[PDB]
């Protein structure tokens, strides 16, 4: 992703589904008139790899007019994935492949023209470019919806934007949005584990609490004779002796206490 | 009977479709084509060994 | 004797039997009260047509049973007589009111089970108006005038050459059957003309007709008949 | 994963076909037997089929010793099985991933 | 049949189609039936 | 527009079978069944070779 | 080695390709039209014949459509009276559907 005349440049690699075989693009030009993203025909041969789930390389193989790059004078080949230099995220693209007669794009020496349509900016971080004050805002095709030479602050201001940002006292500030971060390690250990059920995941994280018929009459052993120890099954209870009272969550390597 | 049946049978554009019942035999051999699934020289199951 | 202890059949319209013992017991320790809440007659609101469908006559009869005692969820099976097709039958309130059933015979009123309402078919009243007349009379004749012509209603009609009543389908009267469904027998119409029993002898007069001139009998005639461009497969042959 | 591995949700199958009738010599006094009540479902078996292990390959559209079955609509016509009905043939099977 | 040695195996020791003479034979399974032979092909005491 | 890997750009004068597509020629039913079976074998024996392949043991393939 | 018997001559069928036949073709037993999809079916049968084979199939589909268009129709302002006791519910359609 660089700038230059006005427009983008974006780097990429076209990969098969099983990534067998791979070509690098450097300088493709980012241009939201193409409806769909337009390959050199002889590449569709050159990235077929037959892997098991696909018997034949691709998944979609047919023929289309495709007169909108320069009656079948194309073939759609699907699925292609791409991955921009940018981005994360692989764009899964269904191209046209275009033969030399259809359109010839070896424009300058060495040069091949390719550019990048609105099949792959809808899937990349691209996307937030083409939304007003972005840089492809320019290059999209004239709509009612998109106004030509509004200022950004204009167009936004007509959808509602009064203020800069956060700048009533009404809204909170938008860093105050996360103060605490939760982390175990740093910060007063790893939680104590329990469960009644089956296993960890089949059960509920609490013991059963005072109320209990098994446990009344234990808990009132253990409260009149509080020093000496005492059978039951009031041990299984939520509540003990204890100053440490046994429910979900307690950090049990925490320093204090 | 068989030639006004065999007229009215021809007139008709629904035969004239092949019947996988009528048409033929698929195996006529006594023994599978290929092993399915019975117990194995130690006497494993069909499901506790793959061919 | 041995036999009387074999549970009946159930096909599939029915559920639960309670036949056992264990399946009678939990039910018998249900007592009803009729309160102003459960009472039927107040919900009229809703359930009007459910209280003129009642046989207020022959409940009080045979079960002993008030029209004020019944309850709009009851589970006692008390008579009916059809306000539409005017049969009579016997089940409880209650399973007319979770959900709906009620004569058996209006069951198959509309042409198709698995489609309702979705007939494209006029009714009788236009298609065959003359069938109308036929009806044994009850009163209820214009509410059977208004279903399908497809209808696979059960419908009662007084035979023409014999006077008396049988029972037959309004399709199989009509003889028209919507696209997609069975056909039925290609002479059903001349033979659901009559009684069961009336109609063997009008249906015997073409085929002594045509014994009487070619001296010989098959019912190859009609198929011969329809005989007097067809795509086809390539053979094998050669 | 919808975009890149787009044979994973199935958009095809095997289509229910109406099977030619064999010729009945009677005519049309026998014509009303085989239109009945009811439709008639028939799978086959014998040695070669009714294998879970290959079962796959008995409903394989490709292979010629596919396991043949057939239908009577109440109408008296014939048609082949729908896949559903072709798999009520088979010990049920029950299908649960647990990776996503 | 998931647990049992198929009865093809008979089949192929003794020819196709063999038992149907056996099974026509005059004294028949009172006790017994002509024995049928059904051991997994790689246990055979002949051959292998 | 600089392309790596790609070899001569455009490639060769290669057009696909379906986008070309000169007439069909009419087999007669035996022509037809055996290109049908040849090539149904063919793609059996390259599912076969791919799976040979994916389990081939580590030791083979160093 | 060479003790003992001859060494069949069916031994050689293994090294030489030569001799490995089939005499017959797949379904050339009768079969042939088993795959209904396979290009030879469709240029035993051409294509109308394939129309009246699948028709079935596409009116199958069509009773589909046409029931959820129906209760489409019926149910969809979702809260009316459409029969005696029985009114509108949305959650028919979601169910069909
Ligand atoms: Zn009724
Ligand atoms: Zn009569």
């Amino acid at each position: 992703f660089r700038m230059s005349g006005g427009d983008m440049f974006v780097e990429y690699k076209v990969l098969s589904r099983d990534h067998r075989r791979s070509i690098r693009v450097e300088d493709a030009i980012v241009d939201p008139t193409f409806k769909r993203t337009v390959l050199p025909l002889g590449w569709l041969e050159l990235l077929r790899s037959p892997s098991l789930r696909l018997p034949t390389g691709y998944f979609v193989e047919e023929t289309v007019h495709v007169s909108l790059p320069n009656e079948a004078n194309a073939i759609i080949a699907g699925p292609v994935v791409l991955y921009i230099t940018g981005q994360s995220v692989p764009v899964v693209l269904n191209p046209y492949f275009v033969p030399e007669g259809t359109w010839d794009m070896r424009t300058r020496d060495g040069e091949l023209d390719l550019r990048l349509g609105m099949d792959a900016i809808e899937q990349c971080t691209l996307f937030s470019e083409l939304r007003p004050g972005g840089l492809l805002y320019g290059k999209l095709p004239e709509n009612p919806n998109v106004r030509r030479n509004e200022s950004l602050r204009a167009t936004l201001g007509r959808y509602g934007m009064k203020c800069d940002l956060a700048e009533s006292p009404l809204v909170p500030r938008p860093w105050t949005r996360m103060r605490y971060m939760f982390i175990d390690e740093l910060q007063r250990g790893p939680k104590l584990t329990e469960f009644v059920g089956h296993n960890p995941r089949n059960g509920t994280p609490w013991r059963f609490s005072q109320n209990t018929k098994y446990f009344r009459i234990g808990i009132w052993r253990d409260t009149i004779r509080r020093n000496d120890m005492n059978e039951g099954l009031h041990a299984h209870s939520s509540w003990q002796k204890s100053p440490q009272q046994s429910v979900p969550e307690v950090r049990f390597l925490a320093p204090y206490p | 009977f068989r030639d006004v049946e065999e007229r009215r049978h021809s007139r008709d554009v629904v035969n004239e479709l092949p019947n996988p019942w009528y048409d033929y035999v698929a195996h006529a051999l006594p023994f599978p084509d290929r092993d399915a699934g019975y117990p194995d020289e130690y006497g494993d199951l069909g499901q506790w060994r793959a061919p | 004797s041995r036999w009387s202890s074999v549970w009946p059949n159930m096909r599939y319209g029915s559920m639960f039997l309670s036949y056992s013992v264990g399946r009678k017991l939990p039910m018998k320790g249900v007592n009803w009260v009729t309160r102003d809440s459960n009472r039927l007659l107040n919900f009229s609101n809703r359930y009007s047509a459910v209280i003129s469908d009642i046989d207020v006559k022959r409940t009080e009869e045979e079960l002993n049973v008030a029209l004020s005692d019944i309850r709009w969820n009851d589970h006692r099976r008390i008579y009916w007589k059809c306000s539409f097709c005017g049969s009579s039958y016997r089940k409880n309130v209650s399973v007319r009111t979770k959900y709906h059933a009620g004569c058996n015979f209006c069951k198959k009123k509309y042409p198709s089970e698995v489609r309702g309402e979705q007939h494209g078919s006029p009714p009788v009243s236009q298609a065959a108006p003359e069938l109308t007349e036929q009806l044994v009379d009850n009163g209820k004749r214009d509410n059977l005038a208004t279903l399908a012509v497809t209808s696979k209603f059960y419908a009662e009609w007084t035979c023409r050459g014999c006077g008396g009543s049988y029972r037959s389908t309004i399709r199989s009267r009509t003889g028209q059957v919507e696209a997609g469904q069975c056909t039925l027998h290609p002479d059903i119409v001349a033979w659901s003309a009559y009684c069961p029993s009336c109609s063997w002898r009008p249906n015997m007069v073409p085929i002594a007709e045509e014994v009487s001139r070619s001296g010989q009998f098959l019912g190859l005639e009609r198929s011969m008949e329809e005989l007097g461009p067809i795509p086809r497969r390539k053979r094998l042959a050669c | 994963y919808r975009r890149m591995f787009p044979e994973m949700i199935g958009r095809t199958g095997e289509p229910v076909q109406q099977y030619g009738q064999m010729p009945i010599w009677a005519g049309p006094h026998r014509q009303h037997a085989n239109k009945s009540e009811h439709n008639w479902m028939f799978a086959e078996i014998g040695v070669n089929v009714g294998h879970e292990a290959l079962k796959k390959l008995e409903l394989d559209p490709t292979n010629e010793k596919r396991r043949r079955f057939v239908i009577r609509q109440p109408d008296g016509t014939l048609r082949s099985a729908k896949m559903s009905e072709m798999r009520a043939w088979y010990w049920k099977e029950e299908w649960a991933d647990f990776r996503f | 049949d998931e647990m049992r040695q198929p009865y093809y195996i008979h089949e192929k020791r003794y020819g196709i189609f063999s038992n149907e003479r056996n099974i026509a034979k005059a004294r028949r399974g009172l006790p017994f039936i002509t024995p049928l032979y059904t051991k997994h092909m790689n246990l055979w005491d002949t051959d292998t | 527009a600089k392309v790596y890997g790609a070899v001569p750009p455009l490639g060769a004068a290669q057009g696909h079978r379906l986008l070309h597509g000169k007439r069909e020629r009419e087999g007669s039913l035996f022509a037809v069944a055996n290109d049908v079976k040849r090539d149904e074998r063919l793609l059996r024996q390259q599912l076969n070779a791919l799976l040979e392949e994916e389990r081939m043991p580590m030791q083979a393939r160093l | 080695l060479y003790k003992g018997i001859p060494r069949p001559a069916i031994t050689n069928l293994h090294y030489e390709p030569a001799w490995r036949y089939t005499l017959y073709q797949a379904g050339a037993h009768g079969a042939q039209l088993s795959n209904p999809r396979s290009p030879f079916t469709a240029k035993v049968l051409g294509d109308e014949l394939m129309q009246v084979r699948d028709i079935k199939s596409v009116e199958h589909c069509k009773a589909w459509f046409d029931r959820l268009q129906y209760l489409i129709n019926l149910h969809y302002e979702a809260v009316g009276d459409i029969g005696e006791f029985k009114s509108r519910h949305t959650r028919h359609v979601h169910e069909f559907f």
